């Protein structure tokens, strides 16, 4: 056995998520009430949504929740024959409940469903919406073909802030009694960007690995170029400088050409040091250089021309 | 021990053969359970042939149901049930108090084997129709097995089969573009064996046209009675009915356009 | 009778070079109990496959084929494989020995994000009983949802020790010279890669093999992965820094059809030949750098190899006005 | 306890938000049908509505189509069999289903026999394109349908348009319904929240029908969302209840717009609150409409970003530029599923950047995004252009086409007595006429 | 002379025989001896496992001095083997190192000589690997009885559970449409033996298979008229088919269950 941490410290109730409090809420008070209308739930990776809608599935059903939710992820069958069978078959199924609950269905990962399929489903969740309400969850809400999207409230989840991020991850950190430092999770969160699960994940990788949670810990599973040098690098005074920094801390230390580039971005960003237009004119070359990286020409060439313009801008 | 409802056919092959009757043109049906006994009927897919069904208290070797209770449910899934029971086997129909199932126990003389199964019932917001015995311009009797024959025969030929009832005799017609068929079979009664009589009761003449897919559908019932009892009018759903010990299978068939 | 690059291939752990931390904390890992999903990321030719694969044979040594279940970009692996044989051997124990499942997915940056969505939720309802490692070469084309599911590690290109010693092994059990600064250029031109080096050490034991006892130079090499030389390209920079450029436009033109060189190589070896001098203003670089990665982009997509050529010559000529 | 737009359905013709027009033309129809039979269906009305088996309905999502038919139909006293994308409707199951219920009548209709049609069906075949592979030769066997039944048969659909759908063109009558007029939506919406017991602004009641482009279901779901969520409404709640709901649930992708677009966040002081991180991360809150949304009302703005001696003009060209490379990147963001690394480049591109340079107090007011409603008039009429091509290229590239089928015009507009010389000296018959009227018009 | 001569007492025996496999099991190396046949073979899936014992008791005559590899598909030779008529006697026949093997059927009135070639199937493998060899419970009953019990509950899902607890076999099945269980105890009919059920518990067992092939299992009900049963926690589940001379045995394993 090797409980991961992800699945451990998954939030069993509404409470628990750190959500986005707003639209969290939003749930609790359908929790309460019951009028739960078939909803699309859509975001980034790992922010929350599918503990979020089976959460909202128990307050709501009790010990109902094992007759009244058919859950339908990616590793199941949900092709037409399924959504004009099985589902249909749930949404005609008898269930009492008391008065305000409705039996639900949850499709997560829906954004996998075919459209010939979704098409099938779009008269079942109309004609028995009355005993059985849909819940779709995905990070992609486009791929939600638009009959089934008028057919609900579509909720936007947004990455966790750092904040966020940093509390569950402290709560984790005291029930798992885990040695850690504050640069050290300043670098999850660094390395997360929002993403609660990534940062458990790494957490976790982490203290298997070395125990101690500390800067040099946590980039040495993450394995990326560290931060510090990638800034040394955009910040250095003379073009030769960080020219050398690229050769001899970057590229001759076998890192990917994607490696440095993304680093490059995720660092210009928090760059508090220069001015909202410099980082702003620098990502956009980091990226233009990112997408020549994409299309094949991941040369180190590119990364100099790269740190190159980088200078222009930031001596002009 | 605890249960609303609690019949048990005397024959486990009986509410099978009672369901296989008319589990092919009706999905979901509403039985109807009360003191007296099973009542229930459902409309067809194509809105066309209405079915309907009565299980008197006489053909449970124990029915009790306290309360009235609705029981609807999948003939497709309870088809799949039904066919678990063996022979020599007990069906018990058991329901609770406001069900969201039920169970249908399959027991046997030797009490060294038992097999119970769970049946998720369906909510089902029946059109209740308003079925009301009438005068029909003819009443006919025969054996199903006959009527089945005529009934798949005829069906090769045209896609609609006309019943023609003049001068106290019975003739089918199916006219079709590679050619026709005609069957025509008149009234009598054999002593040796009154099962294969044909019977006849005519008032007035009958002219109607049924869709063959429908016929094809309703002489399934031929496994209850051993004959079919037909009643038409000019101006009315026709009418087969399959006798059973205690109760019957109806079907109601909307004719054609004139 | 494998090409080389397949004979070579690490029969075990302990074959496998330049992967070191790789290979001791996956080891510690199976010793210790506590192997979780994995995720072995890196260039071509690198040991990825050979090592899971070393590492599936020291863990279940014969039972391996019953024990262990592998699937690559040559199988079928869409949402149907996924959902069923790949979920069906993660759900159900062995049938021999005792333990715990391993599937390997090799080169799973192939499959659609449909597929590695419905991978994902298989891997997670059957973590506490079944092993998962995940194979790539970017982990980028990988869902996030699928990565954040395994420990990762990194296979970095192979370092000079590592590639150096390799060389050492293959020229033992084949009668092979190699010169001095000759496997320094293997090296060079490798990028890392195992791979490339192998192939083209088989490239020459099949070329200047008279005596059976030849030495490989640094010419064989270049020659054979057809690669510009210090030399050549050093020169053609020399042409189009002092000659005119009629003559210049000359030079370049000839050392490249005269031996089958390609602008980009060209250019690569310049830029690092050019990152050496000690250009007198800043510009110059930049501007340098500048056009010279704009052509190498515009080439990638095929221009019109004259002007590209000659934009190489202004390019280089104009930024050096200071 | 059960979803608004349930009760809140239409239970009469007189009840149907806009397409009055169309609903008349379907109406109608349904009451010619048996003279139009009488007459062998050779007689078309001087509604046209005479010649055909059976009508086509379509248009957008929820905006009454499925509740027309069956309401046109339960007001004629005609009972319904109908069948939807939940249904296999393979030729296979059609012809051993349906086919049987063509010519025969309702066994419904008679136990509940003044009604003159009560024994009579009207086949609604619901959602046709969206016959999957689950219904192979469904389309054909149906198109089949139109031509001899003999009973009303009405077929719904959102793209008449399509590839799939042409089986279906000559075959009946296609009725089309387009997006509900607002004050239509407006006014009924209205009448929905007084009996809620809840008021809102008219600024708010508007920007929703314009955000759910017409989508009346869509628009009373997602105004159900405010009694839902609150426990208990009072007397000054209603105009604060509006902002979370509305900056939240509701309006969410204007909210994002203002947030994105206000100089504030861009100035020194709150340039360090509200970090050039959470300016990118705004953009993950719906990375959906957030780039349409800021190139919707980049240009609506008063600047209080712009350089000292910078004009609004200047910093919007810069704007205009950006916008223009980050659509270059979401394309390629959309030519292989496995590029959403790309997603943040995009978000600086398409969004901030943008905004930052034209950043600073909301000139106009934020509107939702004209794109999408636009690139539906330019495809609607690209499949129109192309059905004329394709009738045309007989006598120049499509393309070629649109930029020659001018002189056209003329000799097929001019006056409107040489009315049938041009016309039929064309090859051309009634569609091919009332469809190359369409788009020229 | 053969180096492998095998005469089937019944050419109507190797073909009930192969029909276990058939279906769940693809290819299948067989290895013959001096005291008769043995092959084994494993699903893709790697879940389930075939082991086939044939004695030279149940052969007319057997002669096979040095061990032999007869490696063949199940389709193609199950073909060969339907060429038989109830009336013929199958002879396997071999050369050295075999490029192909032989089945010859004869009659025993009138000269009818039937010999098929066969092409034989190298897949470079023969891993044989059995490990188990004492259960916690032990069960028998007739391979009909069985298959039915099967068919049944695997209508209503994906998986099958036996519980074996104090002297009750139990299957049970849950699914979308409802639940099923199946209770049968140890019985012996003093007057039909053959229905006899038997069942010897030590430890109880609990564990859940797969019904795919569960399914592909009641096949080798063809191979005798009983089926042996052997469970144990956390490990294959052997299911034997007693012949004559030797037996058909499959071994599935089951489904983490917590
Ligand atoms: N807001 C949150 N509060 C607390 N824990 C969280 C939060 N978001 C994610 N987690 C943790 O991350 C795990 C996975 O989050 P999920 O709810 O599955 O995310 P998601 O948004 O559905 O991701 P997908 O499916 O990749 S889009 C959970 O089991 C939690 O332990
Ligand atoms: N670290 C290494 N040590 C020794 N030999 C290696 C190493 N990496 C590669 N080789 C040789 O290169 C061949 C290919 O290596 P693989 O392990 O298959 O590479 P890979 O990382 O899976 O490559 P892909 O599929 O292109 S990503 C082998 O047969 C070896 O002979
Ligand atoms: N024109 C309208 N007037 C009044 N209420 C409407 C209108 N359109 C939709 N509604 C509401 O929206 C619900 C669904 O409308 P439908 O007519 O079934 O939609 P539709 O146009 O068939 O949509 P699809 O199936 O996505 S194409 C109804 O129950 C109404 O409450
Ligand atoms: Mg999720
Ligand atoms: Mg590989
Ligand atoms: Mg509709």
């Amino acid at each position: 056995l090797q409980l991961p941490w992800v699945e451990k410290y998954r939030p069993q109730v509404l409470s628990d998520i750190v959500g986005n409090k707003e639209t969290i809420d939003r749930l609790q008070q359908i929790a309460k009430d019951g009028n739960m209308p078939h909803m699309i739930i859509s975001g980034m990776p790992g922010i929350g949504k599918t503990t979020s809608v089976h959460c909202l599935a128990h307050e709501l059903l009790g010990r109902s929740y094992a007759d009244g939710v058919l859950e339908l992820n990616a590793s199941d069958d949900r092709g037409i024959d399924v959504v004009r069978n099985q589902i249909k078959h749930f949404a005609q199924k008898k269930l009492h409940l008391p008065p305000g609950k409705h039996k639900i269905v949850i499709l997560d990962e829906a954004d996998s469903m075919t459209a010939g399929a979704q098409q099938a489903l779009r008269r079942t969740m109309e004609l028995y919406s009355n005993s059985t309400r849909f819940a779709f969850a995905c990070n992609q809400s486009n791929k939600i073909i638009e009959p089934l999207q008028s057919q609900c409230a579509i909720l936007r989840y947004s990455k966790l802030s750092d904040e966020d991020v940093l509390k569950r991850l402290l709560q984790i950190i005291k029930l798992e009694d885990v040695k850690y430092t504050n640069d050290g999770l300043e670098a999850i969160i660094f390395t997360a960007e929002g993403d609660m699960r990534q940062a458990i994940n790494n957490l976790q990788s982490t203290v298997a690995g070395h125990g101690l949670v500390n800067a040099d810990n946590v980039f040495k599973i993450v394995d990326s170029p560290h931060p510090l040098i990638v800034k040394k690098m955009l910040l250095a005074s003379n073009l030769e400088d960080s020219i050398q920094i690229l050769r001899t801390d970057l590229w001759k230390k076998g890192y990917s050409s994607i490696d440095i580039v993304t680093t490059s971005f995720r660092v210009t960003k928090n760059l508090a040091q220069v001015k909202e237009s410099v980082r702003l004119e620098m990502i956009k070359e980091i990226g233009l250089t990112h997408m020549r990286i994409l299309e094949g020409v991941g040369t180190y060439l590119q990364l100099a021309s790269m740190l190159a313009k980088i200078h222009k801008l930031n001596n002009k | 021990m605890a249960s609303m409802l609690e019949a048990k056919f005397e024959e486990a092959s009986l509410f099978k053969r009672i369901i296989d009757g008319f589990k092919d043109c009706v999905q979901l049906v509403n039985f109807q359970c009360k003191e007296d006994g099973i009542i229930a009927q459902a409309v067809d897919d194509s809105r066309v042939l209405l079915v309907s069904l009565e299980i008197g208290v006489e053909a449970f070797q124990e029915y009790r149901c306290d309360h009235p209770v609705t029981l609807g449910m999948d003939l497709t899934s309870l088809s799949k049930i039904l066919r678990c029971g063996n022979n020599t086997d007990t069906l018990t129909l058991i329901a609770d108090n406001t069900p969201d199932s039920i169970i249908l126990l399959f027991e046997d003389t030797k009490k060294d084997r038992i097999a119970e199964y769970s049946l998720k019932l369906m909510d089902i917001d029946a059109d209740f129709l308003k079925i009301e015995e009438l005068q029909y311009d003819s009443t006919l009797s025969l054996p199903s097995s006959e009527f089945s024959k005529i009934v798949r025969d005829l069906s090769q030929l045209s896609d609609s089969i006309n019943i023609m009832i003049t001068k106290e005799t019975i003739k089918f017609v199916a006219d079709g573009d590679i050619g026709s068929g005609s069957v025509i079979i008149k009234p009598f009664v054999d002593m040796e064996h009154p099962e294969t009589s044909i019977k006849l009761e005519m008032d007035q003449p009958v002219d109607l046209t049924f869709g063959a897919k429908y016929l094809l559908d309703i002489i399934k019932g031929s496994s209850l009675s051993d004959r079919v009892g037909i009643r038409l009018s000019s101006e009315a759903p026709a009418l087969f009915q399959f006798d059973l010990k205690s109760g019957f299978l109806q079907f109601f068939l909307a004719p054609k356009f004139n | 009778n494998l090409p080389w690059v397949e004979k070579y291939r690490p029969e075990t752990l302990d074959e496998v070079y330049g992967q070191n931390e790789v290979i001791t904390t996956v080891r510690k890992f199976v010793d210790e109990g506590k192997l979780p999903h994995l995720l072995f990321y890196g260039p071509p030719g690198t040991g990825k496959t050979s090592t899971i694969v070393a590492l599936a044979r020291e863990i279940y040594g014969k039972n391996y084929s019953n024990m262990v279940l592998e699937l690559n970009a040559s199988d079928d692996r869409g949402i149907d494989v996924v959902r069923n044989q790949i979920k069906d051997f993660a759900s159900t124990r062995q049938i021999f020995s005792k333990g715990f499942k391993l599937i390997i997915l090799d080169e799973a940056d192939a499959m659609t994000n449909a597929a590695q969505n419905a991978l994902r939720r298989v891997i997670e309802r059957y973590t506490k009983n079944t092993r998962f490692c995940v194979l790539a070469n970017y982990a980028h084309k990988l869902t996030p949802a699928l990565l954040s599911q395994c420990t990762r590690f990194r296979f970095q290109p192979l370092p000079q020790e590592a590639i150096e010693r390799r060389i050492a092994n293959v020229l033992v059990h084949e009668k092979l010279k190699l010169s001095p600064n000759a496997e320094k250029a293997l090296i060079e031109l490798s990028n890392g890669d195992m791979r490339r080096v192998l192939n083209v050490l088989q490239s020459c034991k099949a070329t200047l093999d008279n005596p059976d006892e030849d030495e490989i130079s640094d010419d064989v090499i270049y020659e054979c992965c057809g690669a510009p030389r210090p030399s050549d390209l050093k020169a053609v920079l020399k042409s189009i820094l002092e000659d005119d450029w009629g003559t210049a436009h000359y030079t370049l033109n000839k050392v490249r059809s005269a031996k089958g060189l390609a602008l980009i190589d060209l250019i690569e070896g310049i830029v690092k030949i050019l990152e050496d001098y000690e250009l007198q203003n800043e510009e110059t670089r930049v501007h340098l750098l500048t056009k010279l990665a704009d052509i190498e982009y515009s080439i990638s997509k095929g221009g019109n190899d004259q002007i590209q050529g000659s934009a190489v010559i202004g390019a280089i000529k104009a930024s050096f006005e200071n | 306890d059960k979803l608004w737009t349930v009760k809140y359905a239409p239970t009469n013709l007189q009840q149907v938000c806009g397409n009055k027009g169309s609903v008349m033309k379907l109406k109608n129809w349904l009451a010619n049908w048996e003279n139009s039979k009488k007459n062998s269906f050779k007689h078309a009305g001087k509604d046209g509505s005479g010649v055909f088996r059976a009508a086509m309905l379509y248009g957008p999502p929820g905006i009454g189509k499925t509740t027309a038919a069956h309401l046109v139909a339960q007001e004629l006293g005609y009972d319904i069999l109908e069948q939807n994308a939940s249904d296999v409707r393979s030729k296979t199951l059609l012809n051993a289903g349906v086919k049987n219920a063509l010519d025969n009548m309702s066994v419904v209709g008679y136990f509940k026999h003044q009604n003159l049609n009560g024994k009579h069906f009207v086949i609604i075949m619901d959602e046709v394109d969206g016959m999957s592979g689950g219904d192979r030769g469904g389309v054909g066997q149906l198109a089949q349908f139109c031509r001899k039944t003999s009973t009303p048969l009405i077929l719904i659909c959102n793209e008449r348009n399509l590839p799939k759908m042409r089986p279906f063109d000559r075959v009946c009558l296609d009725i089309q319904f387009r997006r509900p007029d607002a004050n239509s939506i407006k006014s009924r919406l209205m009448t929905i929240a007084i009996r809620e017991k809840f008021k809102l602004d008219p600024n708010v009641i508007d920007r929703l029908i314009q955000t759910t482009r017409g989508d009346i279901r869509q628009v009373i779901n997602l105004l159900s969302t405010i009694s839902t969520t609150t426990k208990t409404i009072n007397h000054e709640n209603i105009n604060e209840i509006s902002k979370a709901w509305e900056k939240n649930i509701a309006l969410k992708p204007f909210d994002i717009a203002h947030k994105m677009l206000d100089g504030q966040i861009y100035s020194d002081i709150g340039s360090r609150n509200f970090t050039l991180n959470d300016k990118i991360a705004l953009y993950f809150d719906d990375f959906d409409f957030t780039p349409l949304m800021i190139q919707e009302n980049y240009l609506s703005t008063r600047p209080s970003v712009l350089k000292p001696g910078q004009s609004h003009l200047e910093a919007v060209a810069e704007a205009a530029n950006c916008i223009s490379l980050g659509d270059i990147v979401e394309k390629k963001i959309r030519s292989s599923e496995q590029l959403w690394s790309l997603l943040p480049l995009h978000a600086v591109l398409s969004s901030v950047y943008p905004a930052s340079k034209v950043a600073g107090h909301m000139a106009g007011r934020i509107n939702f995004t004209a794109w999408l409603g636009q690139n539906s008039k330019s495809a609607k009429y690209y499949r129109l252009l192309q059905e004329i091509h394709y009738h045309t290229r007989l006598g120049x590239x499509x393309x070629x086409x649109x930029x020659x089928x001018x002189x056209x015009x003329x000799x097929x507009x001019x006056x409107x007595x040489x009315x049938x010389x041009x016309x039929x000296x064309x090859x051309x018959x009634x569609x091919x006429x009332x469809x190359x009227x369409x788009x020229x018009x």
